[PDB]
């Protein structure tokens, strides 16, 4: 069986699957072969209505641009508020014509691209001023953003690749793997906190991997693949950031875009679980903190930034593992004043909050059940067709009849319904590897007496050492009873073979230490009948 | 309620900060009930709002006090708003003295981002509950089974219902033989069986601070190979090339090719 997936979930996509037809050797000769297929509509569960407001226009329409590129703080979150509205159908909520707002966005966003590009150095780095000393951190923020917007408006690949190759050539260390030029200062509402006391290499290696991963889809050349594999691996091998969840979370989030099924990544998120903050008996709200230094600030601070960035990265880690059940109590935490401001107009935080709702609302539409599913044979024709919706979620079994390979498929659509196929078969004792101890029995009048005869069979490479310990069952028709006091000879006799016996469910059970393969071991017992039934089933 | 109560104090001050009072006579501090100002008087000054003096107090004339803030000057080109006040209740004229406390404020230009939709209930002790005990669980169902060797649960819940299902599969080196879901039976069991992880890939082993190895790939397929390598001019320990074996290679990891570079 499989999930179907018309849209991409679980690091892959699953719009088609094919199940073979097999012919085992063990089979009972004149058998019929039977199969059943059924499909379960895996609904989203609840959806939490987490959104940017109409005030999302104020997040586009940035706070005053200026020197030290407060113009940069004015460009960058446009490249996210676009992406939210685009994945949200949200312009309708503005109550203009949505097309006029979409055209306005595409234009203002292109003006944004020229505006950010104006801070590019001739080395394809960037700086705090056009004449400033270069920064890899800001080169990596630009690469994170360019990685976003080429999903929407294209810019030439060389303009990306040279900015990548500045960073990837000149600052890719070993035993620790991305490095920085010591810019004049961290910008007081951009950048973020480093690893504070020391040891900023984790925040660099993560934030730089995060930029490079976003861009890498639009500069796929061999060098950059060669770089990210080690920029991840040195991040992974360093990543035990217990001194800060903010460092554990940016390192987790970076690695969430990586191999989502690498054990160290899984282990990092398993620590991120152990770091979580919750409320309620089941998780009603969920978030994260690291530095327990606290005040209940009505105006936010870098202490809030520790939370909102560590959480937005945990949220984005979880939302790259595609599970709304895990993500929900976080999305409940956002949007209402836990520690205020939606990123507080720190660009770094506010970006990571908008990115949160974006990947959440994308996953919401990816998960909903609106899917049509088809099943056919491979050489033979169609078997059935199914339509799966907010009502018709249960896809009843249909017989599978025609002895051929079975193909299930879907188009585009949405959701994650799962299709299960069961096969039923009946198999022989003698013509299969299930039997090591080959059986015979005879009933004779000399009330009556019964003699079983049987022998062991070693593997081709093995001597006649005999069978292991075994549990043996002599079934009898109901109301027939064995001579137990004669049976005691199998227990009392000096030539012992059986340890013990019992009667259970009307069957006679006895337990045997070993069995010869040199010859058939034969055993005899006697029976009396209080005949109980008109029809008797065959005894085993 | 605490957050909201700080926030109300800010608004309350913006409305009722006695800076808005007309200049106090004889250097009293202005104070405002909400609806009237009265001046708090200095030793040697009296009347309802300090209008008159003892004969000694007339000698002071120091006169150093604020009028209100201007409204915020919008963002300073590093995204911080600000505001200032101007020492402009009755000025330090005949004598001379500074009004007390920093003349200016800077405050990050913070605004709202999301649809308001009320407020959540929050209490100080709670949030550090990384772990808490299993619930009374009256909707009996099943808790999460521990997935098999090298395994990973795809859909994660506290409590799966009767007839509800979970998907598994092996981690990045590996693939499931057999059916990769399980389902919670009415008795609370999962009937886990008829599934087995197989290796198809291997991963760059742990090595010393000198790279005694060349990292060709992210994942290595079984029957491919990895090479131990000196950076320059010596040989130390381990096989030069190795191929993977359903198990890992049996690679050198206590020490690697730590040559005299």
């Amino acid at each position: 069986g499989v999930t179907l997936d018309p849209r991409g979930i679980y690091g892959t996509i699953s719009r088609r699957k094919e199940f073979p037809y097999r012919i085992p050797l063990d089979l009972v000769p004149k058998t019929e072969i039977k199969r059943i297929l059924s499909v379960k509509g895996l609904l989203v569960g609840e959806i939490l209505s987490a959104v940017l407001s109409q005030e999302g226009i104020n997040i586009l329409t940035h706070l005053p641009k200026g020197s030290a590129e407060a113009e940069l703080m004015s460009v960058v979150p446009v490249f996210y508020v676009f992406h939210y509205l685009e994945t949200g159908n949200h312009w309708n909520i503005f109550h203009s014509d949505p097309l006029i707002e979409k055209q306005k966005l595409k234009k203002k966003l292109k003006e944004g691209m020229l505006s950010i590009m104006s801070y590019r150095n001739a080395d394809y780095s960037y700086s705090v001023w056009k004449g400033g000393s270069a920064s890899t951190w800001l080169t990596a923020f630009a690469l994170r953003v360019l990685g976003q917007v080429n999903k929407y408006v294209e810019q030439n690949q060389n303009s990306i690749c040279n900015s990548l190759l500045w960073l990837v050539e000149n600052y890719q260390l070993d035993n620790g793997s991305f490095k920085e030029n010591s810019q004049y200062q961290p910008i007081k509402l951009q950048g973020t906190l480093p690893v504070e006391a020391r040891e900023n290499s984790l925040y660099l290696t993560a934030f730089t991997v995060i930029g490079i991963r976003k861009a890498f889809d639009i500069c796929p050349l061999v060098k950059i693949d060669t770089a990210l594999i080690k920029a991840d691996n040195f991040l992974l091998e360093n990543t035990l950031p217990a001194q800060s969840t903010f460092t554990l979370a940016i390192s987790a989030y970076a690695l969430s875009l990586g191999d989502k099924t690498h054990p160290q990544f899984r282990s990092i998120v398993s620590a991120l679980k152990r770091e979580a903050l919750v409320k309620g008996n089941p998780p009603i709200y969920r978030f994260w903190k690291d530095n327990l230094q606290h005040k209940d600030s009505s105006v936010p601070n870098t202490g809030t930034a520790r939370m909102v960035e560590t959480t937005a990265y945990a949220l984005l880690t979880s939302l790259n593992l595609k599970d709304i059940n895990y993500v929900n109590p976080v999305i409940k935490w956002l949007s209402e004043e836990q520690r205020y401001g939606g990123g507080f107009y720190s660009t770094q935080d506010t970006i990571n909050a908008i990115e949160g709702l974006t990947e959440y609302s994308l996953l919401v539409k990816q998960l909903r059940l609106s899917m049509d599913i088809d099943v056919s044979y491979k050489h033979k024709g169609a078997l059935h067709n199914y339509k799966m919706t907010d009502k018709n979620f249960l896809g009843r079994p249909v017989e599978v009849l025609l002895n051929d390979d079975l193909i299930v498929s879907t188009g585009f659509g949405s959701g994650l319904a799962t299709v299960h196929v069961t096969t039923v078969v009946h198999k022989t004792s003698t013509s299969e590897e299930v039997c090591s101890f080959y059986l015979k029995i005879d009933t004779q009048d000399i009330y009556k007496r019964i003699v079983a005869c049987a022998s062991y069979k070693p593997s081709r490479e093995e001597s006649s050492s005999g069978s292991s310990h075994a549990v043996m069952d002599i079934s009898l028709p109901t109301g027939i009873s064995a001579n137990e006091e004669d049976l005691k000879a199998l227990v009392e006799g000096v030539d012992q073979l059986f340890t013990d016996y019992q009667i259970k469910d009307g069957h006679v059970i006895l337990q045997l230490n070993s069995i010869p393969s040199s010859d058939f071991l034969c055993v005899r017992f006697r029976i009396f009948e209080l005949f109980e039934v008109g029809f008797l089933s065959p005894a085993t | 309620k605490r957050n909201n109560l700080r926030k109300a104090l800010q608004e309350y001050a913006a409305k009722f900060d006695p800076c808005q009072c007309a200049p106090c006579p004889n250097n009293g501090r202005p104070t405002l009930s909400g609806t009237e100002c009265l001046c708090v008087c200095q030793s040697g000054t009296y009347g309802e709002n300090c209008e008159k003096q003892s004969p000694d107090y007339k000698s002071n004339a120091v006169d150093g006090q604020w009028g209100c803030w201007s409204s915020w000057s919008t963002c300073d080109a590093t995204y911080k708003r600000s505001r200032t006040r101007e020492c402009n209740n009755p000025a330090p004229q005949r004598g001379g003295k500074r009004c007390e406390g920093e003349k200016r404020q800077e405050e990050d230009c913070t605004f709202s981002i999301m649809e308001n939709n009320g407020q959540p209930c929050i209490n100080d002790d709670e949030e550090m509950k990384e772990v808490d005990l299993p619930e009374i669980e009256a909707d009996s169902g099943c808790p999460q089974p521990v997935p098999p060797e090298n395994g990973f649960i795809r859909n994660e819940k506290q409590l799966y219902l009767v007839g509800e299902d979970v998907e598994i599969s092996c981690l990045t080196g590996f693939e499931t033989v057999g059916y990769q879901y399980f389902r919670c039976l009415p008795d609370g069991t999962w009937r886990q069986g008829d599934v087995e992880c197989q290796r198809t890939e291997c991963i760059k082993p742990v090595v010393q601070e000198v790279l005694t190895i060349t990292p060709f790939q992210r994942l290595y397929r079984i029957g491919e190979s990895i090479e131990l390598t000196c950076p320059k001019g010596f040989v130390v320990a381990g096989p030069s090339r190795y191929t993977c074996q359903g198990n890992s290679w049996t690679p050198p990891i206590s020490n690697s090719l730590t040559c005299e570079k």
